């Protein structure tokens, strides 16, 4: 069911080939979302899990792409009967989006291991009846387009996928699962969610995508890991190339994680003429400003982890204490483990490491060592508040002892001098707190000797000492 | 073996 103009491009023998047929399809009054997951699928198989007998570029001919289109469209088309689900006003029905979603969802192998790489474009829904989760929710969106449903459109956070739709696109669905052992919410709206003020659906500042976003989120999907160890060059490549493709036709504008996605990439392999990855970091926090209230945790992670990698002590606890601020305006709740699970990590084994080649470094006689700037000293402290103040009425508690000793630790690195430096100042370095946490540890982080069990006491739930 | 992630989700 592709228009003649679609064809005109194939077939499809290299890299640039493929960015052309994006270009192609962006230039067009909407892209083709099933076309262009197809071949992505098409060419990360041949590149990524089967790469035998690979040349130059597996080549993508016009008739193996147009019957996998048409099996797609056919599935749908004789599953979902649209006169079932009139459509007043180019609106679509609840109703209609749950049975699209319905048909996906049961079409699907009984079981499977939903972790497995390269099951995230259609190619991997037709030929092997296996998504992941956030592919469930591409699925559903490439569906409801293939149906004519133009005003349902992808729902991203930054760990989940559902829909949008229907009078003025203020309708939302739940489509696809979260995470492992959670109760699926399908066809429910995520007003719960937003309601409880979780990181999950970012306090209802979440991308709510337009076809040339939804482009972009297949791009993003790309995943050119081979195995653990290796990955494709021609698969980062395009990747690298459709990101910025995006980006010179406006459409990352309003995608913070691309950003730092391109970055990344442009670090690993610079493309002449292109801004610094620093630049493009920046940029993603300024799309997260801009659109999204500063809501979003990843383009500050994405910054902070630039700077670790690059050994920049000062401006990685500065991203981290950035980060630090956004998340202590929610509520951690259930489905907000990946989020948990990065903080700990930073806290408890990326930050140790960090100051421990910094404590080397400076009795090797570094001059300008973040451990001896008080005003580092300050980004630590702000890392630890932000933290405690996330955990301030949320349903989960986030602090444990476990978090005490490298707490400890990390304050233990910076001595008492520089600590006495940082003034602490109530509502040189100036901090203020905003959990009652931290300001009740104030007068503990200035002493010569860091008293271990007071801080210990004052971070966690505990309140008594050993009886014996 | 390689591994799904969240797209353009930080990190390794």
């Amino acid at each position: 069911g592709l228009k003649a103009a679609q064809k005109t491009l194939f077939p499809l023998r290299s890299i640039d080939d493929v960015v052309r047929l994006f270009a192609a399809e962006l230039g067009r009054e909407e892209p083709d979302l099933v076309l262009l997951s197809l071949v992505l699928g098409f060419v990360e198989h041949f590149l990524a899990v089967n790469r035998v007998g690979l040349t130059y570029f597996p080549v993508a001919d016009l008739s193996i792409i147009a019957a996998l289109y048409a099996r797609f469209t056919a599935q749908i088309r004789g599953a979902v009967d649209l006169s079932l689900y009139p459509r007043e006003g180019g609106v679509s029905s609840r109703e209609l989006v749950k049975k699209v979603s319905d048909v996906i969802w049961n079409s699907l192998s009984r079981s499977y291991f939903k972790d497995r790489a390269h099951i995230q474009s259609l190619f991997s829904f037709i030929t092997g009846t296996k998504l992941d989760s956030s592919g469930v929710a591409f699925a559903v969106v490439g569906a409801c387009q293939a149906l004519g449903l133009r005003d349902v459109h992808l729902a991203l956070s930054e760990d989940h996928a559902w829909v949008v739709f229907g009078p003025n696109g203020e309708q939302t669905a739940e489509v696809t699962w979260h995470g492992k052992g959670n109760e699926d919410r399908r066809g429910q709206t995520v007003n719960a969610g937003v309601a409880e003020r979780s990181w999950l659906y970012l306090k209802g500042s979440y991308m709510r995508c337009d076809r040339k976003m939804e482009v972009a989120f297949m791009v993003c999907a790309i995943n050119p890991s081979i195995d653990l160890h290796t990955d494709s060059l021609e698969l980062l490549q395009l990747q690298q190339k459709l990101l910025w493709l995006l980006y010179d036709l406006g459409h990352l504008e309003r995608y913070p994680m691309a950003l730092g996605n391109l970055a990344d990439l442009e670090e690993l392999e610079p493309t002449p003429g292109r801004p610094d990855p620093l630049t493009l970091y920046h940029k993603g926090i300024a799309s997260a400003k801009t659109y999204y209230r500063d809501e979003h945790i990843y383009p500050y992670m994405y910054l902070a982890r630039y700077h670790c990698r690059n050994r920049n002590v000062r401006e990685a606890l500065q991203a981290w204490a950035d980060t630090a601020t956004v998340i202590q305006d929610y509520n951690y709740c259930r489905e907000d483990e990946e989020i948990y699970k990065e903080f700990f990590e930073v806290a408890n084994d990326v930050i140790p490491n960090l100051l421990k080649e910094a404590a080397s470094l400076l009795e090797a006689g570094s001059q300008g060592s973040a451990l001896q700037d008080p005003e580092c000293f300050a980004h630590l402290l702000r890392f630890y508040d932000g933290i405690c103040k996330w955990e301030e009425g949320s349903p989960t508690p986030v602090l444990h002892v476990g978090w005490a000793t490298f707490l400890v630790q990390s304050l233990g690195r910076f001595e008492g001098q520089v600590r006495q430096k940082v003034r602490i100042v109530s509502v040189g370095p100036v901090l203020t707190f905003q959990s009652e946490k931290m300001k009740g540890m104030k007068e503990l982080l200035v002493a010569t000797k860091i008293n271990s069990s007071a801080i210990k006491l004052q971070l966690t739930a505990q309140s008594q000492v050993q009886m014996k | 073996s390689a591994r799904w992630r969240f797209p353009a989700r930080p990190g390794t």
